[PDB]
This record gives structure tokens, sequence and C-alpha cells, in this order.
């Protein structure tokens, strides 16, 4: 896709879809156990999950059909074990104890954050605010790293050990240029 | 490819590939067979989906009847025409991002085709179709400019594929582009047979790669993200050993 | 000498500018083959002074470091003059191609400029052509699929759109939407992008 | 290089000084009256896109035609400035096609002592650049323009570049 | 079988909304549902037949307009489809040739809305707006520049009559219209400024008829004594050939038959055009137009014998395209004053009923040739002001209350202007129909100091002035709007230049032929000639 210089770099809506395109797990508030009804039959996901489902048990979907199923009632999300004020106070005091590398989070951080703050609101255990502003914190502490380390820039390499995909994204076309710049001008003077 | 485990990984494959395509700075091959058998299937799921939906519009529309039952009937049909919809999605951007760097590279590519020496032909890297944009618009543009320009230029200097004086027109792509990776490691489940990987301590194993301008050593060890040029890794994304971001 | 040359190549940048800041395909600007033409007088009088001087040359009494020379200088103004022209050529096609590309082929003479005459004939004929070219590549192996279709994800399946211009009905798959000047639909969104992208919807 | 790159072509227009190091009989008609000589040892400006190739032919003691002198562009002054305070220093004002001319003339001219100074130049510019990409406005006093107005013109598209990404990031964070 | 309109919605569908097509409408649905009705048998489960002709339809729908909407009209590209399973020419008039103005600094015409199609015209809307008699010369002269500059020989520069205000003892080249002052001098007029002319030490260039009103180039010196230009030699303009005065508009549809242009947007077109040419070069002799002289008279006895002898003669070989060209009535028609004797308008009508009469006993000739008139010098609408002089150019055509019995003895009578444009398949003609040797010798300018060449110089100069009357608006008044209809651009193939005061020829000059029918009676003979399309002539006479 030209789209002038968009033929570079991903767009956040294609971000986000490439998030979206993950499994999760679900909890049902229909059942479609077969009769001992269509078949459902999809191409790029297993059905017989889908198919072979009872009420009120654990089971993984894709989100996207997670999300179709939670705008009706026939859906009800279960939070992963790291959106909760437990695990995030014990992630902040690694960052803060660390000064000099990232935490280990899912790749997916802020975005399934985003969905599911947007979505899935009724279904939290704990109060939405206190853990929109400890994401917040924690954004705030990895910009402030990020910022810190990105003062050296080799003509080399560089290594960045567990940044998530958006981070990555919106620095892209700065470092990357930066650093090509850096090579041609060494390049040309050998 | 030569069997399907399952559809899936074939979409994980196409995905895979996309993201390679959309970010490096050179054209890569094609892989014909794959696609193959995504437009068959697109194929079969779109004549099933017409089929069932002919099937209810005509038992409903032949008398009054019953209606459908709303449970387990309108989900199913959105689920896979809005499967079918993404899917058409993303092999429409991956095709056109080919084809815009097939329209970058268009003289570069024509000049390396008719050398026999290369090993590489462009009946690999494109697809039938692609083959025939690539002529048909090289053609005309050389017609276009031929007609605005080049009558009046001197014929010394008239032919466009010149390499010689100042400036070469030629645009050869940039193999030192710098990328962002993410060392997969081998695809198998053993992950440890390759015989390349290394060993540091702590175990962590590394592929080691060499900077023949800088004369340097690189540990590429798995799980790091990684900023690289792409001259150096061209061997290990060819081999699915690690991915652009 | 070249510098006339110069003027060229700076204003291609304002359109490249144009392009960059509106970050839309509109209103391209009217050539400037004037000037073009004016280098092309100019380019001839240098080549047939080369002629001639190459005459002399061949006579035996110029010298041979004079005529080597005014070769050398006559080839780089050439040169110059013909990088600064296909300097221009390029990122006009470029921007042509751009703009044709994403409109379904159509080139939409129902509503982007309107008599599109700010273009060289030559150049209305490269977009024609690459037209025909554009609805030939999707009749081959891709039929099912439209690729001049949008590019952004799918993101949802019902929608809320309200209608821009007045019209009759309609027809549509098993349905009918009659186009109620200044009304709101809640329908799928699979069925309203292509009315969307010729604008007779809005609010997305 | 690039040859339909419309920034290389504009930036291979600029004035070097030059000296004519051979005499040619006949010359300057294109500067003076045709039918007068120009002498040896006599200066010009002349633009790169002849100079870079006129001073390399040689043509014939194989010595070129034309001898290029070191531009005051390049000068002690400017590295002295350069090398005390790069951050606060105007390169729009000495030139708008600074980096790609001396990448230009370092290919020319191989120079072990500018490759380092402009580097530790650009990595300098680089951070406050992010600076400024990354404050986003919820206008501003005259410190940033003072510096946006400084900036080179091949810096012009990388702060546009991480300001559209990161104004992209906040559109899409916040809805 | 009548089928259900809900069962067929999503063939049709499908095909026009998703590969190609767009917007079905209602209507469009019914049309197609009848055309599954007529092409009806294993249908439902038919699938190449179908598509195939809904891919005609679109091959068939998707050049009208844009195709984006399909009314009623369904129906009509039905039986286009059937009927896709000497005609291609047309004669136009002055009122209703299409206007294109002209703009000098895009160097480019332009397509101006029609009075008469967008605008109501109840009561009076074919009078034209003020500037329109200030902006007629402002385009003739960018007309005339523009072609000048397209020179071979000009790439030397003219310069602006205002810019020699300042300088002397210089020679310069200029053009403008040359003409007489309030004061009673000659001078150039300039859209920029006009100075004072010297004419007594001036060497013209033989061939061409030098008169006020007509562009001239000229060569002198200024002085700044007085305001005097003092000429040492003046010349008219150069011509150019057809071919290259269209492909610097490409192939424009100003007298466009397979199209039209509009304000929307601009149309050309080329691949038709050598296949009308190959399609003119065979059966072009049995497609024979005649054309007879001017000022026939139908009152005197003699003139109809005449015209008898000549329709016996032409009775049993029927041509394609006969015109009657001249006055039709010897004395001009005007207010009568007696109301003893028969009204002048009574006697115009009862001049016309008796050519009814006459085309009775030739029904071959009415049933195979179409009719062409062309008003003179002394008709109804211009006699009735002028009293039989020269007057207004764009002359109406003959009042349809004057001529209800020959529109219904033959079936293809046709009325045009004074100036007519008629469109052959690759050529197109002009019939312009006045006496020019006449007003050029009486006013030609004087310079201080075998009847072929009166011809020539006739000729040479009104294909280097390009335009139809190159005169001033006080000989020769024009309508302010329709002036664009007698201007001499992408000239004609072929020009019928009519006249009465000089002798018959075949000239041919610079792509362009050019044929003078003479009096249709002259010293007891009668003389009518034909031309083939092939560029050859005949002549023929009936004593």
């Amino acid at each position: 896709s030209l789209p002038a210089h968009l033929q570079q770099t991903f767009s956040p809506e294609e971000i986000q879809f490439i998030v979206e395109n993950e499994p999760i797990k679900i909890f049902p508030r229909i059942t479609t156990r077969q009769k001992i009804h269509t078949r459902w039959q999809l191409i790029t996901t297993d059905d017989k999950a889908l198919n072979n489902m009872v009420a009120m048990r654990s089971t993984e979907v894709v989100l996207w059909i997670a999300l179709l199923l939670k705008q009706q009632s026939k859906c009800s999300i279960v939070a992963p074990q790291w959106l909760t004020t437990k695990e995030l106070d014990r992630k902040i005091q690694y960052e803060k104890t660390h000064p000099d590398r990232f935490s280990e989070l899912p790749w997916n951080w802020l975005v399934l954050a985003r969905i599911l703050f947007n979505k899935a609101k009724d279904d939290f255990h704990d109060p939405i605010h206190e853990l929109r502003g400890k994401i917040q914190d924690l954004r705030e502490i990895r910009q402030i790293k990020v910022l810190k380390g990105l003062k050296y820039l080799n003509e080399s390499h560089l290594q960045l050990d567990n940044l998530s995909l958006l981070e990555i994204n919106e620095l892209r076309p700065f470092i990357t240029e930066i650093m090509d710049k850096l090579r041609e001008i060494h390049t040309a003077s050998l | 490819t030569q069997i399907y485990v399952s559809p899936q990984q074939d979409f994980s494959d196409l995905m895979k590939s996309w993201k390679n395509e959309r970010c490096s700075p050179e054209l890569l091959p094609y892989p014909h067979q794959l696609m193959k058998r995504l437009l068959n299937r697109i194929s079969m799921q779109s004549q099933l989906i017409e089929n069932i939906s002919m099937g209810f519009l005509d038992m409903q529309n032949a008398s009054n009847a019953n209606p459908p039952m709303p449970n387990e009937s309108k989900l199913p049909l959105l689920c896979m025409e809005t499967e079918l919809e993404r899917l058409k999605f993303v092999i429409r951007s991956y095709i056109r991002c080919r084809l815009s760097k097939i329209d970058k590279f268009s003289l570069y590519l024509r000049q390396l085709n008719e050398d026999e020496n290369s090993l590489i032909s462009l009946t690999d890297l494109l697809s039938k179709d692609e083959i025939k944009y690539h002529d048909t618009h090289s053609l005309i543009w050389l017609k276009l400019v031929n007609d605005s320009i080049l009558k009046y230029m001197p014929e010394e200097l008239q032919a466009i594929n010149d390499t010689e004086g100042s400036v070469n027109m030629i645009d050869e792509p940039d193999w030192n582009k710098f990328v962002f990776i993410h060392v997969n490691g081998p695809p198998d489940g053993k992950w440890n047979e390759d015989p390349l990987l290394q060993e540091n301590e702590f175990g962590k194993p590394c592929y080691t790669v060499t900077i023949p301008d800088l004369k340097e050593e690189v540990e590429l060890t798995i799980g790091s993200i990684y900023v690289m040029r792409y001259e150096v890794i061209r061997d290990l994304l060819r081999d699915d050993k690690v991915a652009l971001i | 000498y070249g510098d006339l040359g110069n003027k060229l190549v700076l204003e291609a940048k304002r359109t490249k500018q144009l392009y960059a800041r509106s970050n839309q395909d509109v209103n391209l600007p009217m050539y400037h083959e004037d000037i073009i033409r004016n280098i092309l007088k100019e380019v001839s009088n240098l080549r047939k002074n080369t002629e001639y001087l190459k005459e002399q040359q061949q006579l035996g009494m110029l010298d041979d470091k004079v005529a080597k020379c005014q070769y050398f200088v006559t080839l780089l103004c050439m040169e110059r003059n013909k990088r600064c022209l296909l300097a221009y050529q390029r990122l006009r096609t470029d921007i042509l191609d751009s703009m044709a590309w994403n409109n379904n082929g159509l080139d939409l003479m129902s509503s982007s400029q309107q008599d599109t005459n700010n273009l060289s004939h030559q150049e209305q004929e490269y977009l024609k052509e690459y037209c025909d070219l554009i609805t030939d590549l999707k009749s081959g192996d891709l039929v099912d699929i439209d690729l001049s279709g949008s590019l952004v994800p799918p993101s949802d399946v019902f929608i809320d759109v309200r209608v821009l211009k007045d019209a009759g009905e309609i027809q549509t798959e098993y349905g009918v939407f009659n186009l109620i000047k200044d009304s709101q639909f809640f329908v799928r969104q699979s069925d309203v992008e292509r009315l969307i992208q010729q604008g007779y919807l809005q609010k997305i | 290089m690039g040859y339909y790159d419309i920034d290389d072509v504009l930036a291979d227009g600029t004035e070097f000084p030059c000296k004519f190091q051979y005499d040619i009989p006949g010359l300057g008609y294109l500067e003076n009256n045709p039918g007068r000589p120009i002498t040896k040892n006599t200066k010009l400006s002349l633009p790169l896109w002849l100079a870079r190739i006129l001073a390399i032919v040689g043509g014939d003691e194989p010595v070129p035609f034309v001898e290029l002198l070191p531009p005051d562009m390049f000068s002690t002054k400017v590295m002295n400035a350069i090398k005390t305070d790069p951050v606060a220093l105007d390169l729009h004002s000495i030139n708008s096609h600074f980096f790609s001319l001396a990448i230009k003339w370092i290919m020319l001219f191989s120079e072990k002592e500018l490759a380092n100074v402009v580097s530790e130049l650009l990595l300098q510019r680089a951070q406050e650049l992010n600076h400024h990409a990354s404050s986003l406005s919820i206008n501003t006093n005259i410190a940033t323009s003072t510096f946006l107005l400084k900036l080179e013109e091949m810096e012009k598209e990388i702060y546009k570049k991480s300001h559209e990404s990161y104004k992209d990031t906040k559109r899409w964070m916040f809805k | 079988v009548k089928i259900q309109p809900p069962l067929l919605r999503p063939l049709a569908y499908r095909v026009l909304s998703r590969k190609y097509g767009l917007s079905i409408k209602s209507d469009g649905l019914s049309a197609l549902a009848e055309f599954v009705g007529t092409n009806i048998g294993a249908n439902w489960r038919q699938g190449p037949a179908t598509i195939k002709f809904l891919e005609q339809f679109a091959a068939v729908w998707k050049q009208q307009e844009r195709g984006l909407f399909i009314d009623q009209s369904g129906v009509k590209e039905v039986i286009q489809e059937m009927k896709e399973r000497r005609d291609y020419f047309k004669v136009i008039n002055a009122s209703q040739q299409q206007r294109f103005s002209y703009n000098p600094h895009k160097m480019q015409f332009i397509f101006v809305p029609n009075k008469k199609q967008n605008g109501l015209g109840g009561i009076a809307g074919f009078l034209p707006d003020i500037e329109d008699k200030v902006q007629m010369f402002l385009t003739r002269y960018y007309l005339t520049n523009d072609r000048v500059m397209r020179n071979e020989n000009f790439q030397m520069s003219i310069t602006p009559i205002k810019n020699l205000l300042g300088r002397d003892a210089q020679n310069f080249l200029l053009l403008g219209l040359l003409n007489k002052n309030f004061k009673g001098n000659w001078s150039l007029e300039d859209p920029s400024g006009s100075v004072e002319i010297d004419i007594s030490q001036t060497i013209p260039t033989q061939g061409h008829y030098y008169v006020p009103g007509c562009m001239v180039l000229v060569e002198g010196i200024y002085y700044s004594v007085g305001n005097k230009f003092h000429v040492t030699s003046m010349t008219l303009p150069p011509g150019e050939r057809r071919e290259i005065t269209l492909e610097t508009i490409g192939n424009l549809d100003l007298l466009g038959i397979h199209g039209i242009s509009n304000n929307n947007f601009i149309a050309r077109l080329d691949k038709d055009l050598k296949i009308r040419l190959h399609l003119l070069e065979k059966e072009l002799t049995d497609h024979k137009f005649v054309i007879l002289g001017a000022n026939l008279f139908l009152d005197d006895l003699k003139i109809m014998t005449a015209l008898s002898k000549i329709l016996q003669k032409l009775n049993d070989d029927p041509p394609t395209l006969l015109i009657w060209q001249g006055s039709f009535t010897s004395v001009p028609v005007f207010a009568s004053m007696s109301s003893r004797n028969i009204s002048s308008s009574t006697q115009f009508k009862n001049n016309f009923d008796a050519l009814a009469t006459l085309l009775s006993r030739f029904d071959n000739l009415t049933e195979n040739t179409t009719m062409i008139f062309i008003p003179g010098p002394n008709d109804l609408w211009g006699s009735m002001v002028s009293l039989g002089a020269s007057g207004t150019l764009p002359q109406d055509p003959i009042p349809s209350a004057f001529t209800k019995k020959i529109n219904k003895v033959c079936k293809n009578v046709v009325w045009s202007s004074n100036p007519t444009r008629i469109a052959y398949l690759s050529q197109e003609i002009v019939i312009f129909r006045d006496d020019l040797s006449g007003r050029f010798k009486r006013h030609r300018l004087e310079f201080p100091f075998q009847k072929v060449q009166e011809t020539r110089k006739l000729v040479k100069t009104i294909l280097d002035q390009g335009h139809l009357s190159p005169f001033l608006d006080s000989l020769r008044p024009i309508s302010w709007d329709l002036d664009h209809t007698l201007t001499l651009c992408p000239i004609p193939s072929t020009m019928v230049l009519c006249d009465t005061t000089s002798a018959q020829f075949d000239l041919t000059y610079n792509g362009c032929k050019v044929i003078n029918p003479g009096s249709f009676i002259h010293n007891r003979r009668a003389r009518y000639m034909e031309y083939v399309p092939s560029s050859k002539k005949t002549i023929q006479e009936e004593i």
C-alpha cells in the first residue's frame, strides 16, 4: 500500500487488527451442544471449540469472535492475570528497583488494555480508574527509560529486549533514519 | 510448501510473509502454492455461503411457513462473511505492496532479467499478471518519455538505461537499511538441532554474525529484539530464522 | 549553462509539498511545459553548436583541447537538462498513478479536478491507458477480490451512517436502500463502503 | 545517490571556488567576451555538477583543466563554532544542503576529521529533535519555533515524520 | 415465465456491484427481469450466457454518460443489445454551432454553456450581452497572434505598440488592426496602444488585398519627432494546414458527430477517423452531391424552363445532396403601401407554391435526394430592413410560414443560415454566399509608387487572414456572440465560396480546396457544377 509514505511502517489500526487476531478465554452464556443447529465450519480457527461448547465453562476463542459475542448477551470475557492491581504493583516495583532493564510484559501491551477498557467494562473485579492510572504510570516510567536509553545510537547495532509493538512503531521512523544517516556518513568516509 | 498441516498454518504463513514483505527493502520471491490454496478455499467458502443463503431465501419466500430461528442462524453466517472480508483485506494489502515495489524497481529488475549469468529469474519472483504489468507499464512509460522529451534529446544520450558518465539511472535496493528484528529461532519444536547456533554462559543459544565493513561479531540470542542492518541478515530471514517487525 | 533548469526543479518541490501536507490526491497543478520547450530549443541550439564544433575539429583548423573541453561542457549541459526534465516527469507520473489507482480506474468524471485539462495530452492518454491496465489487472486470477477497495482493516460489523446527497432507491443483496436526503442508516459495514467512497454517505 | 531524487539534484547546483590550473584558449565564452581567452590561474565560482568531473578528467602531465579550492563553507571558523556548541548553532544560515554537500565532499576527499565532528553534530541534535517531536499540545513559546527555524532542510522530513507518528499514536490511543 | 424479483436480485447485484458497475435501481432490476423473460429457458441453471449478456450490457452502457444509474431507459439498452446483435453525416447552421471561447494566458479553447439549453428562452434569450462586442476583437487578435507565433519562421519576436514610446531610430516588427482613426489617418491598434503609420515608402508583398480591418505585419523605423512609424514593408501573416492546427488540441470534437464536449469535461477521438476515411474511400461515387448557381429567380418563365430542363435530366439519377443557393426573388421584399394589388409577402409565398407543383413530376429526385436552401442578400428577413443592401452576416433561415408546402412535398428539406457547416464522415464543408470581388476591389487601399490572378489573391488573402469577414463593424455589422461561427479556425477541407462577381474556378491551396460557383444564368446559358468527393470536379450546362 503506497499512500505516500504509509508503505514503510504500520498504521495503528493495523496494529489493533494484528493484536486482536489472538486467542482469548471466554465464559459463554448459551449452549450449542450438538443433538446426540448450524455448523460454524470456519477456515482459520478450530470449530471443535465453538461447536462443542456448553454454557458456564472455560474455552478459548479468538479475540474478535469474543468481541462479537460480547456485543450481544452471549459472552462473558475473563480478564487476564496481569490486569489486576496486585500484579501491576509488583511490576512497577520491578521497574523502579531496576533502572536499566525493561520489565517482561506481553507484546500486546497497552493494546489489549485499550480494547478491554473500551468494551469489557462491567466484567472487571477491580475499579477501572485505578487500573487505568496504574497502566498510565507504567507507560510513564517505560517512556522515561526509553528516552534515557535512546542517547546511545551506535552505527553497528542496538538491543531493546522488552518493548511493546506501539513503542517500537512510534520510534522506528526516527531511530532507523538516524542510524541510516550515520552509516552513510561512515561508509562515505572510508 | 508441499502439504498442509491445517489451513490456520497457511494463514499464519501468509501473515508472516506479509509482515516480512512490508518492511523489507528488497523484493522477495513469490509463494505460489499458498495463494493457490487460499483462493480455492475462498471459492468454496463463497459458493457454500451463497448456496445456504439461497436455500433459506427460497424456503422463506415459497410460502409463509416458519421464519428462520434467530439462534444459531445469523451468528455463524456473520462470522464466515466477516472472516472472508478480513482475509480478502490482508491479501489485497499484500498484493498492493508488491505492486508498489515492482513499480519502484522496474528498470533494475528488467536489466537483471536479461542477464544470463543471474541464477535468479523473473518467473520465480513474480506472478504472471505481475510480469504483464511490468512489461506494459515499462513500455508505456518509455513511449511517454520518448514522445515528451527524448525525441528532442541528442542520440548519444537518448538511452534511458545509461550506466556511464556522472550519475547512473539504475535504482538498486538499499541492502544496508536498518530493520527491527525478533530472533524467532528454529521453526521446529526441538529448536536445538540447527547446525549454526552456538551457546554462551547460562546457556542462551545464540546466532553469530559478522559485519565485513566494521570487522565485528555480534551475538543474537533467542527472544531479544535487535536493530541490525539488512544485508547481513538475508539468509536468516529466508530460512524463517528471524522475523522483522 | 543550465540555471534555467533549476527553476523547474524547485517548483516541483512545491508540488511535492502539496502532495505531503494534504495527504490526499487533489488539485494537481497546471503544467509548465513552456519553460520545458524553452530548454528544448536552447539545448537544440547547443546540439547544433556541438555538431558544427565537431565539424571544425574534423576540418583540422580547430585545436584538440578546445574541442574536447567544449564537448565535455556541452555534454554536461545536456546531461543536467535531461536530469531536471526527468526529475519533473517522474514525480508527475508518480502522482498521476497514485491518484489513478484508488478511484476504481474510472477517473470519476462525474465528480478532484473537473475537466482535468491542466494535464498535457500525453499525460491524459497515459492516464487513460493506466486506467485500462488497472481494469485489466483485476480481471485475471483475482476476480473474486476487489483490489481498489478500502485498506482500513475491518473493525466493526454494524455502523451508523448518515446520507449526504439525495437519490432514489438502490438495489442491494436481498434488500433495497432508498437514499432519502438527510437520513441515518444502521446497516452492515460491508454494504456501504462503495457509497462512502463515492461521497454519497457521511459519518462513518 | 538518486537520479530521480529532487533534493540531490537541487544540492548538486551549489557553487564552489575553483582555479584554472591549466590554460585553455578561447574559453570563458559563456562568462565574458567569447574572443578573449581565459589566462592561467583565474578563479571563478563553478557549480558542483561540472566541478566534480572537470577536475577529475585531466584531459592532457595529466593535470586537470581546473583546480578546486577549499570552499569557505568548510573552514576552521565553522569547525570551531560547531565543536564549541552544536545545539544552539543554526546551520540554515550557512547552507540549506549542508549534510548532503558534506557527504559529497567527504566522498570526494578522504578526511578522517570531518566524519566524527559531523556525526557528533547530528547525534547531539537528534535528541532535541526527539524532544520537540514528543511534545504534543493539549500555543507555545519562542524557543521551539526558534529551534525549528534553525533546522537544516534534510532534518525537516525527520521532524515531520516523527511528529506525524506521535500524532497518530495519540489519536488512536484517545478515543 | 413470470419471475419472482427476490430470487433474481442476487444474480444481478453480484455482477453489477462487486466485479463491475454500481447502483442498480429498481427499474434496472425490472429491465433485467424482462430481459431474462425474453431469453427464458434453462435459466437459474445456465451460467455463461446470462453473465456474458450482462457483460454486453456493461459494454453497451458504460460509454453513455457515466453509467452509475439505470432509469426507465433499461428497455432502451435492451433494444440497443437487440440491434447490436447515407448516414453518419450532419448539416449544422450558425445558430446551433457549438460555442468555444479562447484564453491567451493558458492557450486553450474553453467551452461556453449554450443559452438555449440552460437558459429559459421563453421571451428573449438570443440577445447577446454588452461585453461580447468588447471581447470579439480581442478574441480575433488572440487567435491571430497565436497562429503567427506557432509559425516555423517566427520563433523574429514582435513587440507591443505601447513599448514603442521611449525608443527611436530602431527597427521593429508589429501587427495589429490597420484602420482609420477619428482624425482621418491610418493607424495600428493593439491591446496595449496605438500609433500613427507611414505609407509614402511602403513596398508590399504582392498577391494580397490590403483592406482596412485586416491584421498586417509591419516593419519600419520609429521616430519620436512626431508619432510616425515609417514603414518599409507590409505582409499578411501566413497560414497553416488542418493537421498541424488540429494536433495542438489533439483531435477536438468542435464539429463533433461522434461525441460532444461540455462544461464538465472535454473529449477527443482519433481511432474512428481512419475507419471513416476508409469507409469514404468506397462507395463515394454513388454518394454525389450537386450544387447550382446563385440568384435563381422563381418569378420569370425562362428560369423555370431552365430548371425544368435540369430536373428532367436529374430525375433519372438522383444525387445525394442537392443545394439550392442564391436569392429566390429578384426584388427585395419590404413594406407595401398599396392595398389594390398583390402584397409582397403574399407574392413571396406564391413563388414557392409553384415549386411544390414542379416537384410533383420528379418523384425520383424528391424520394431519393435531400434539399438544401441557402438565403441570399435580399430574402425575407434581410431585405426587410436592409432593403437589398448588405447587413448582418448570421442570416436567419427562410421563415417556416412561407414554406408550408415544400416540407410536405419533399421528405428531406433543410433551411440553413448564410454560413452553414456540414460534417461528412471525414469531410467538413462550409458554404458562404455573398460578393467578395467588388468589396475588396472598391475598398482596396492605395500605395504611392489574366483574370485568374484576382481569384488567386482573393483565396490567398481569405486563407491567410483566417476569418470569413475581414472587415470592421462599420462595413459589415456582426452579431456579438455568433462571431465564432465566422472564424476560420481548424480550417475546413472544402469551401463552397459562391460569388456572383467572380468567374467559376476550382483552386486548391494550403490543404484547402475552394470552388466558386457563378450565377445560375449567364449569356443565354445555364450552368451548374457537381463536385466528386474524390477531389475531382465537373461542370455541365444545358442551353
